[PDB]
């Protein structure tokens, strides 16, 4: 179990689907998640996300989506599984991998991004080549 | 709301008035040769004739054990070892409780040949494949009664028949016992597994019961109580409060069903109007306490985790919810691991009212809609 | 006058208070995921914890069991089914309970060599014996701290030092606990059984406690509870009591101890002056609770039945009792001869037992002892 892990659950943050999105990124069991970005001048203006999952997932996007909103590219791509685990109060072992769910659904939003609007260039810069690839 | 009677019930009350004294004033040992210990052996053998009389068990024996989990060990591995001289072949259903199931893959390890019976999209074992696969050498066959997931009621009447005394036919009435008739001289059983908790007794007690004749090996070795099958000095206060529950599902047992079962058809009826929702197990040939429900483009955990968060106790047999691994049953039956991961269990008992399903109703379909709306699948 | 508290004891009141609440309003199962199975979960744990540090147990796990007689067959069987292929030799005390003697004797079965360690006059194990005979192909070795029986204390501290790396050893603390010091790292076990009736909790749950990294194989086979090594669902109220009499225990056997050591003198001054009296096991090195003497005049069940007569609730290990006739292991062991060992009584003190309760006893046992010789054979 886990404390504010059931705020972000009960009350989850962005849920929706974003029309003319600027990033979608997407991703063993039964946990299945999409995060959507729209980006202005470098900076996530806005964010969405839908996942099929158990209540860490739910949690996990709701917190991840809520740290990257209004961030610049580069302060988003700083939202590590861990980042978004201690953000909320930590997780049990097994449902971690939910927290490495979301934090990857965000990173391919990011990648994405790039990937349609020229910046290739970036995805190199930047760290996230192999994920790429693995899409 | 507790919709999660089986996974625990609570100890009726008059069951504890039962057990009290006997864990503080006559709190003897059954084996002692005086006063304290002869009282404890007279409170032992009112409760052995109350779990047989609730199970129409005269013409064999009631062995008190830990638990469904232990009676099932000592029914499979007790059984087997024992009468290995005459066969080494065994049948099991598929859709057992662990409790069978992974002590018939012990045997598997010990030169014991072990066949699991397949079942049809509602849970029923096929009756057809234990008379195709029955064979001079079978010794066993394993069946529960009821299956606590689906709802399912199984064929052991009809099983029973072809097995012709050729087999010895064990049945689980874990889920049946206080649902449905438990007449072993009608289902004709040969070992019968019972668990105290299950009819509102305390945890941590049960019976295998068992044929006369019937002959087996112990699995719990030592002081040789229970005639040599079982052995540790008897938990008295436990057995008495199992022997109370005995006597009051005897009496209750009928109207209690009937009610419970008037409030799952509610339920039914009511939850499977919500879009896209499927009943799991047979719709009829059905425990009165069961209602387990699936619902498409969302997960199991999460509807249990929102119920709760409403005040409302529940189940599921999603991956998400254990191992890692779908319900057992669910994938026997033939259910897909997407389908499995929408599952709601429900499962109703003593304590519930026409209130508490009102609740039940006016929640869930929130409920439902809350998850679809996040869920990429919608 | 309730004298036999090693065959069953009253739950401890404030161990009931702690039981009722999980079997009425938290009756919830610790594998639900809602808020009836986070209490129970979290009502569980804590108990474990409570066990664990009854006995010392942080280097180690708690498993819950159905009581003593379970967690012994857990420890013999599941310890030597697990480990076989370094090796199939035993070493077994000959005076164990026969939840520990019986089990071994089906490995014995099963292809496995078990030795039995002997004992002297006071039923104590032959440390030298353990000495000459701890092969390369020793995995376990079995000794009581205890014995319920004739109250002998084994030497658990230097059995551990004899060993050091080579055999695990299993200690069967029931007799043990609420008694005298037990501490898992002190007697080195590497495994240790506990009853919770045996302290004051409630019958029908008991643990073995597993040092990190020793590898059993489960008895009981099913849902994958107590980590694998004991499917069942937990009974929650039981590990409650059980809990909360560790908690008490902590807090109060060193004086209850010193309480019973007086009264057991009191008790062995005066029975040992009458009319043929010996003295059962160790008079010195011994649980502040077991007076067992033997009569060369008399049988022990009479000795028993004309006590309780009198409201006295003793044992004995008189063939008579015995259901299979034969008369103790535990003594046969020490020595005597079938005929000595007939007439022994056994008397377990415990919690409830004050002043007047022994005042009575000893005023009543010279006459039951008199005027029954006095129509001897
Ligand atoms: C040393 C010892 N071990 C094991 C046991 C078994 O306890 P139980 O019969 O409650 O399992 C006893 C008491 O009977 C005992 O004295
Ligand atoms: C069909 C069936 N058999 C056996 C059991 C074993 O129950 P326990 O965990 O109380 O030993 C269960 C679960 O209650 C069950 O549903
Ligand atoms: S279940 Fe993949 Fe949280």
């Amino acid at each position: 179990y886990s404390d504010k892990v059931f705020d972000h659950f009960q009350n989850p943050r962005n849920v929706g689907k974003i029309e003319d999105a600027d990033g979608v990124g997407t991703v063993v069991c039964g946990d299945l998640m999409t995060i959507y970005i729209k980006v202005k001048d470098n900076r996530i203006e806005d964010i969405k996300f839908q996942t099929f999952g158990c209540a860490a997932a739910i949690a996990t996007s709701s917190m991840a989506t809520e740290m990257a909103k209004g961030k610049t590219i580069e302060e988003a791509l700083k939202i590590t599984r861990d980042a978004v685990a201690e953000a909320l109060g930590g997780l049990p072992k097994q449902k971690m991998h939910c927290s490495n769910l979301a934090a990857d659904a965000l990173r391919r939003a990011i990648v994405d991004y790039f990937r349609k609007n020229g910046k290739i260039d970036k995805i190199k810069e930047l760290g996230l080549e192999k994920e790429l690839e693995k899409m | 709301a507790y919709f999660d009677y089986t996974s625990a019930k609570p100890v009726d009350e008059r069951i504890l008035e039962a057990m009290l004294p006997y864990m503080t004033e006559s709190f003897g040992n059954p084996s002692s040769v005086h006063s304290y210990g002869f009282k404890a052996r007279e409170a032992v053998q009112e409760a052995r004739e109350k779990v047989a009389k609730l199970v129409n068990g005269g013409g064999g024996t009631v062995v008190f054990t830990s638990g469904a989990t232990e009676a099932n060990n000592l029914a499979i591995i007790g059984y087997a070892m024992r009468n290995a001289r005459k066969g080494k072949h065994i049948l099991v259903s598929a859709v057992e409780h662990m409790s069978v199931i992974n002590p018939a893959k012990f045997l598997q390890k010990q030169g014991f040949e072990v066949e699991y019976i397949p079942v049809g999209k509602y849970g029923e074992v096929d009756v057809s494949f234990i008379d195709q696969k029955l064979r001079d050498d079978t010794i066993l066959v394993s069946v529960q009664h009821a299956n606590n997931e689906i709802g399912t009621i199984q064929p052991v009447e009809e099983i029973s028949e072809v097995l012709a005394g050729k087999a010895a036919l064990h049945i689980d009435a874990t889920a049946s016992v206080g649902q449905i008739e438990v007449d072993v001289e009608k289902i004709g059983a040969d070992m019968l597994t019972i668990s105290s908790n299950d009819i509102y007794g305390p945890k941590g007690v049960g019976a295998l019961w068992i044929r006369k004749e019937a002959k087996l090996q112990p699995v719990i070795l030592g002081g040789g109580q229970e005639n040599g099958l079982r052995s540790g000095s008897e938990n008295v206060p436990s057995i008495v409060g199992f022997g109370k529950a005995a006597e009051i599902t005897a009496m209750e047992w009928r109207e209690e069903a009937e009610r419970l079962r008037r409030l799952r058809d509610r339920i039914i009826d009511n939850v499977l109007k919500i879009e896209e929702s499927y009943l799991n197990g047979h719709p009829e040939k059905r425990l009165p306490n069961n209602v387990n429900v699936r619902f498409s483009y969302i997960e199991g955990e999460s509807i249990v985790l929102s119920l709760d968060m409403a005040g409302i106790q529940a189940s599921t047999g999603s991956a998400c919810s254990s191992t890692l691994q779908p319900s057992h049953v669910l994938m026997a039956c033939g259910l897909k691991h997407e389908e499995a991961h929408g599952t709601l269990l429900l499962t109703l008992g003593r304590y519930n009212t026409d209130e508490d399903v009102d609740r039940l109703l006016e929640v869930l379909p929130g409920v439902i809609e809350r998850l679809r709306s996040m869920s990429p699948l919608y």
